[PDB]
């Protein structure tokens, strides 16, 4: 034998997202009987880049207010400003997430709030 | 003495937030987020895959069954983004073995 | 003496909580006959929910609602929660 | 100073809602909702119990749904010119929705 | 002479709707429909059932799971008859082997 | 002449199907805004359809693409198998 030392097929596609957990829970959970070396690989990519946009669009709104630690809040405000992710995620309620700053316009007051006279 | 064990993705998630924020920490619950949303979304791309493998009298569930399955679900520039990260990752990872 | 506190029920929801969560909502002005309504309508809501909730429940031989039933049985109804596992 | 200083009816309650819409802490207290919930289920099976989370993942969900129910709620009440939310509005969205009852 | 084989449940529903009105018919559409309606429900029912499933980490599907997906899926007093007619059902059959 | 197409979705037919819903009175300018909204409903359907089409290599659209891809919208259909 020769046992050459094993590194991750993680490491091997470039990825952070791990791939073996992946393969595992494709395995058990009723998806198919059998599943090939390819498809997590694609999954896993998938997982990451959605991940990395959700949390850059946090970050963002969280230098627009002034503080370094992602809080749900963020999420919600990330979610709901891009016409996108509010597609896919359209019935979902995120915890403590509250809502958008929104009022329609009609039931604030007129302008026309100044001398008069 | 007795002790279990449960997985997540957190410490995956802190990577990527490193990767892209360095001075940037996150709470518990907003992780917690995150996993959840990872489980939904992986649930229902293998669901999906599922299905169409049972229409198309197919076995084996692969890349192109995955591929579909997002743009199936997804709209329109996150999937051509996500897809093109995909088909880099498969590159990549089919030549350097 | 004559409490059971307001009804001993849903009327301890009290109108300016409402009131808080219409304003959520971006509401001004509202109605002296809406407060009953909504009730109704949240009671129906929590109904269907804990019904699905406790029949998950009922189904592991527990007596202890988890979170994970809640979850579920808000995931069938088209209203998927995240935050509390699942 | 001699008379109460008067804010004029709408001020007041545009306050609340930038201010609650700037927040996320929930609005409804536990313990009712405890009670409620406890009632609610007490009639279908008895003597349970429940765990704290889930009372606050219900507590969670519902305020969501009703924020979601007066948003269109306060939609169909601008589209008949009026500002004032009435039942019948709630009953078209929900009927619109299809939860029905 | 090559020659294909689509099942369906067809003549089942033609039983049932002899037992049930005797001097009636139905047309082909209907039929599809009906056919169509079946798959559905089966699939809804299976699927729940898998669900309850993997959420408890149990393996088997038992009449239980089915018992139970049944009073999620539909409403009331259908539930109710539906469960007596299947319990009454496996009763017969447990017996008479 | 041909008109973009969307155009032999006519008047008096839109008028039809708004009789069956339970409308008495139109105006004029229901037309072109439903015209739109179709389009789209059928954009989508069409799109996951080709999809499924796509992934079986075959180049026949077949109806139970349609049906998958209407199933998936929550608007699931009966009445034309599976």
């Amino acid at each position: 034998k020769a046992r050459a030392k094993a590194k991750t097929r993680s490491s091997r596609a470039g990825l952070q997202f791990p791939v073996g957990r992946v393969h595992r829970l494709l395995r058990k959970g009723n998806y198919s009987e059998r599943v090939g070396a390819g498809a997590p690989v694609y999954l896993a990519a998938v997982l990451e880049y959605l991940t990395a946009e959700i949390l850059e669009l946090a970050g963002n709104a969280a230098r627009d207010n002034k503080k370094t630690r992602i809080i749900p809040r963020h999420l919600q405000l990330a979610i709901r400003n891009d016409e996108e992710l509010n597609k896919l995620l359209g019935r979902v309620t995120i915890a403590q997430g509250g809502v958008l700053p929104n009022i329609q316009a009609v039931l604030l007051p007129k302008k026309t709030e100044s001398h008069h006279k | 003495r007795k002790r279990s064990r449960k997985e997540s993705y957190s410490i995956y998630v802190y990577k990527v937030l490193k990767q892209v924020h360095p001075d940037t920490g996150i709470s518990s619950k907003a992780m917690g987020i995150m996993n959840s949303f990872v489980n939904d979304i992986f649930e229902r791309i293998a669901g999906e895959a599922s299905r169409l493998a049972h229409y198309n009298k197919r076995s084996t569930i692969t890349s192109r069954e995955i591929q579909t399955a997002v743009r199936l679900l997804l709209p329109g520039e996150l999937a051509k983004h996500a897809v093109s990260e995909g088909t880099k990752a498969v590159t990549k990872y089919t030549s350097a073995k | 003496r004559h409490r059971k506190v307001l009804r001993d029920n849903i009327q301890g929801i009290t109108k300016p909580a409402i009131r808080r969560l219409a304003r959520r909502g971006g509401v001004k002005r509202i109605s002296g006959l809406i407060y009953e309504e909504t009730r109704g309508v949240l009671k129906v809501f929590l109904e269907n929910v804990i019904r699905d909730a406790v029949t998950y429940t009922e189904h592991a031989k527990r007596k202890t609602v988890t979170a994970m039933d809640v979850v579920y049985a808000l995931k069938r109804q088209g209203r998927t929660l995240y935050g509390f596992g699942g | 100073v001699k008379k109460p200083h008067r804010y004029r009816p709408g001020t007041v309650a545009l306050r609340e809602i930038r201010r609650y819409q700037k927040s996320t802490e929930l609005l409804i207290r536990k313990l009712p909702f405890q009670r409620l919930v406890r009632e609610i289920a007490q009639d279908f099976k008895t003597d349970l119990r429940f765990q704290s989370s889930a009372v606050m993942a219900l507590q969670e969900a519902c305020e969501a749904y009703l924020v979601g129910l007066f948003e269109d709620t306060n939609l169909c009440a601008i589209h008949a010119k009026r500002v004032t939310i009435m039942p019948k509005d709630i009953q078209l969205a929900r009927r619109i929705r299809g939860e029905r009852a």
